[PDB]
RNA sequence: UGUAACGGGGCUAAACCAUGCACCGAAGCUGCGGCAGCGACGCUUAUGCGUUGUUGGGUAGGGGAGCGUUCUGUAAGCCUGCGAAGGUGUGCUGUGAGGCAUGCUGGAGGUAUCAGAAGUGCGAAUGCUGACAUAAGUAACGAUAAAGCGGGUGAAAAGCCC
RNA sequence: CCCGGCGAGGGGAGUGAAAAAGAACCUGAAACCGUGUACGUACAAGCAGUGGGAGCACGCUUAGGCGUGUGACUGCGUACC
């Protein structure tokens, strides 16, 4: 029992129960959400989307806290030339634990 | 001071 | 028990005196004793000296009972190094470092 | 003739594989007196294969 | 969540038999190659041998094309002297045959470490029947 | 004002030097060597996040194509079903289910190859 | 710095960096080669922004009443705890008083007491009124200041 | 110098011509999240939000905004032997220069805030001073007039004494 | 008091808040040199890292492809001024 779907410009297979990072949502610490763009559902036979989506399909998931990444050192140089930049770089992300997998 | 063959002429003209 | 002894600003490289507490590092002492006795290095007799006053040391100060005990952690560090002047010639000057060596040797039985 | 780098500390070492020492093991004891000895020698009393040759 | 990643503590290999007979070098060599290095799986994994144990059999009378059998060169360097020896296509299945192929794959298996080591997996015997009875190798054609 | 220096100079220094921990030899120990180390570790990452993203598309690639093939079809084919498979998009990557569910995948190559007859 | 301006050693020749001085700042002992001097930090501050200044800062004083004025202001004798106790008694610790024409008591006691001085009318400075938390000034001095600032 | 005039394997198509449909492929385009300048529009103007369009490679160099160090005030305040500075770790935090916290060490000073002033930041200059590497336990131990043994002394004698 | 050459140096004892303040003495950084443990390393070729990444040792967590250390193998990759 899997499915995948659509969230972050990026796609994810998600068993229920399964906790999940994802590129930031707006939605408060504790509340559900729902993502209505499922790519694919998965039990002992499966329905891929024949356009994108399938129909009946929704996966639910309560967010469980947002936060920022390791922080990435982004270094910029260029030799023999007096030029370099060193800019550090944190990513928001949020965290959801999925409940759903309507098949 | 200064090595010998540094001081010397033959050795160090070489190329001229 | 620990208990060890030492000899500070002896007059040996230390990579000299290494190698012959390199062939005694964890052996019983009473082996130590005739290994040093048999190694023709100066800085055989050194370490010896050190071993032995370890020893005498574990005897006298703690426990004692020499039969049980063996030479559990030995090294030596580099001391400092007395500099002199010597001269190879035209007017030039060679330092040469006069090196010198911390002995330590530190016997127990556990 | 001379270095263009630094030999390393590591290389050092590795030249340094072969320069340790071997200790005896060939200690053997003299059948008369006690003692302790390089085998084919005599031991420190002057005892050597049992007899005593050599006073001192 | 990472993707996956063979693990050489777990890869399966499995062993099989292929005859070179009329079969083309070459044409041959990029399936042994393939089927060497595992790109046929979840190959998926560059990092690891993933291949699958495969021996060749009659590497002698493999086919070439062209005027190849009289005009391929096969050169190499003793590191001598002036020690450029060579040995032409025919010359080469005169004497020790099973050379032919060999070279012919390693030279299609990647590069250091790994690729010396999916080679090891070949087992290229001139003539027609191979000691390997024990591994129960699988014929497979291609 | 006379300033004393060297208190935030052995800041900025071991700043560098705790970043070349792990460095062979001087590249860990000697700051003039480790400031460069630890610089050109730097650029070497800026450039391998972007190689990254790429490593690992080929790295699907690759997987999904011994598959597609696994199922009697090439990768070319095979996308262009699903392309072509009435609209219908997918990652690369999530073709993860080509190593964990093989039966999921052949059902993916049936329904591309269907688009393609 | 104190050394002869003999060359430390040759041009070229010896495999040694320039050198030319040793009194040199790139050289140790000896240097420094913005070597400061005694200088003069006065500033001008024209004659109306002084004015202005001055009446910007009363007028904030009454403003937060940190100014209290009053009808005379002296000591009965030349004694500081006397003086504690007035200021005691007037609720005040840190003040600035200025007097009309400034009496000895007055000026003797409080010469100790640390959070408190008394200037006579001319000794009005800009950082005193602010300095205090408090500035009390006799009405009489009140007078004075008005015509001061004009 | 060695195949050495497809990068190699190898290729009779894995070469060349034509037509066609795939697909791979970049820091380009798009997607998701984020920052900043300039716009406009809406919420709302000692502004900041929300959108939204757009711009953000860069040497010489011009402009803007900042971190931290020493010292004056603020400060007879505040922190500090229930542990200051410095040293060494660790966690957190900022776009960065950094900051905060704390364990250990240390054993007496340190100073928020807002202002003020500069001996204010180092990897290079065959820079300066000191310390420490390297070659290396390598060359060498200074006339090729030469040493052998016995006995003393001594912790120890090829070298001293007889 | 003990080892040692009526040595050097050291270990105890004792003084002291502290001896790790012992006179080569406040703090005691860095280069540099060792002893100990974990992991890697004797079929492998290059600015020595970086992206990936198994194994091992260790902590976790209740597992859950998690932190730390190491880094087989692997893509890319010729320091600075
Ligand atoms: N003695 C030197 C000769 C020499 C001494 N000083 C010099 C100065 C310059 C040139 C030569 C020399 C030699 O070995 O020949
Ligand atoms: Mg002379
Ligand atoms: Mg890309
Ligand atoms: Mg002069
Ligand atoms: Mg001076
Ligand atoms: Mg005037
Ligand atoms: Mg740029
Ligand atoms: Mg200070
Ligand atoms: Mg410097
Ligand atoms: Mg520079
Ligand atoms: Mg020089
Ligand atoms: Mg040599
Ligand atoms: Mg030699
Ligand atoms: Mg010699
Ligand atoms: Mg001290
Ligand atoms: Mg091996
Ligand atoms: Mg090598
Ligand atoms: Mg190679």
């Amino acid at each position: 029992m899997y499915a995948v779907f659509q969230s972050g410009g990026k796609q994810h297979r998600v068993s229920e129960g399964q906790t999940v990072r994802l590129e930031k949502l707006d939605i408060a610490t504790g509340e559900t959400v729902e993502f209505a763009e499922v790519l694919m559902i998965a039990n002992g036979e499966e329905v891929k989307i024949g356009v994108p989506f399938v129909d009946g399909g929704v996966i639910k998931a309560e967010v469980v806290a947002h936060g920022r990444g390791e922080k990435v050192k982004i270094v910029k140089f260029r030799r023999r030339k007096h030029y370099r930049k060193q800019q550090g770089h944190r990513q928001w992300f949020t965290d959801v634990k999925i409940t759903g997998i309507s098949a | 001071t200064s090595k010998w063959f540094n001081i010397d002429n033959k050795i160090v003209d070489h190329r001229p | 028990m620990e208990t060890i002894a030492k000899h500070r600003h002896a007059r040996s490289s230390a990579q000299k005196v290494r190698l012959v507490a390199d062939l005694i590092r964890g052996k019983k002492v009473s082996q130590a004793l005739d290994i040093l006795t048999y190694t023709n290095k100066k800085a055989a007799v050194l370490v010896k000296k050190v071993l032995e006053s370890a020893i005498a040391n574990a005897e006298h100060n703690d426990g004692a009972d020499i039969d049980d005990l063996k030479v559990t952690k030995i090294f030596v560090d580099e001391g400092p190094s007395m500099k002199r002047i010597m001269p190879r010639a035209k007017g030039r000057a060679d330092r040469i470092l006069k090196r010198t060596s911390h002995i330590t040797v530190v016997v127990s039985d556990r | 003739a001379v270095q263009q780098n630094k030999p390393t500390r590591s290389k050092r070492g590795m030249r340094r594989s072969h320069d340790a020492l071997t200790a005896v093991t060939s200690l053997s004891v003299d059948k008369t007196s006690g003692e302790k000895h390089l085998r084919h020698h005599i031991t420190a009393d002057g005892y050597y294969r049992g007899r005593k040759v050599i006073a001192k | 969540m990472k993707t996956f990643t063979a693990k050489p503590e777990t890869v399966k290999r499995d062993w099989y038999v292929v005859d070179a007979t009329g079969k083309t070098l070459g044409r041959l060599a990029t399936e042994l190659a393939r089927r060497l290095r595992g790109k046929h799986k979840a190959e998926y994994t560059p990092h690891v041998d993933t291949g699958d144990y495969i021996i060749v059999l009659n590497a002698d009378k493999v086919a070439v094309t062209g005027n190849k059998r009289t005009d391929k060169v096969y050169y190499h360097h003793t590191g001598h002297i002036g020690g450029i020896k060579q040995a032409t296509f025919e010359e080469m299945i005169a004497r020790r045959p099973e050379r032919v192929i060999e070279i012919a794959v390693k030279g299609m298996l990647p590069k250091g470490p790994l690729g010396r080591a999916m080679f090891r997996k070949l087992k290229v015997y001139a003539g027609n029947e191979h000691n390997h009875a024990a591994q129960q190798p699988q014929v497979l054609d291609i | 004002a006379r300033v004393k220096r060297g208190v935030i100079a052995r800041a900025r220094h071991k700043k560098i030097l705790k970043q070349a921990k792990g460095y062979y030899g001087a590249r860990s120990r000697v700051y003039r060597v480790a400031f460069q180390a630890v610089i050109k570790a730097g650029q070497y990452a800026y450039r391998d996040r972007r190689q990254r993203k790429r490593q690992f598309r080929q790295l699907w690639i690759a997987r999904i194509n011994a598959a597609a093939r696994q199922n009697g079809i090439s990768y070319s084919k095979f996308i262009n079903g699903l392309k072509k498979a009435s609209v219908e998009i997918d990652r690369k990557i999530l073709a993860d289910i080509a190593v964990f569910d093989k039966v999921a995948f052949t059902a993916l190559v049936e329904k591309a190859k269907a688009a393609l007859a | 710095v104190t050394g002869s301006g003999k060359k430390p050693w040759r041009q070229k020749g010896t495999g040694r960096a320039r050198s030319g001085s040793i009194k040199s700042p790139i050289w140790r002992s000896g240097g420094v080669t913005f070597a400061a001097r005694p200088q003069d930090h006065s500033q001008k501050v024209n004659k109306k922004m002084y004015r202005g200044a001055l009446k910007s800062i009363l007028s904030e004083l009454v403003r937060q009443d940190r100014l209290i004025v009053v009808e005379k202001f002296s000591v009965e004798a030349p004694k500081t705890k006397l003086l504690a106790q007035k200021l005691k008694d007037m609720a005040l610790e840190d003040v600035l008083i200025i007097t009309g024409e400034l009496d000895e008591n007055l000026f003797l006691a409080a010469r100790n007491l640390h959070k408190v001085d008394v200037r006579d009318a001319t000794g009005i400075d800009p950082v005193s009124l602010i300095a205090f938390d408090k500035v009390v000034m006799t009405a009489d001095a009140v007078k004075q200041v008005e015509e001061m600032l004009a």
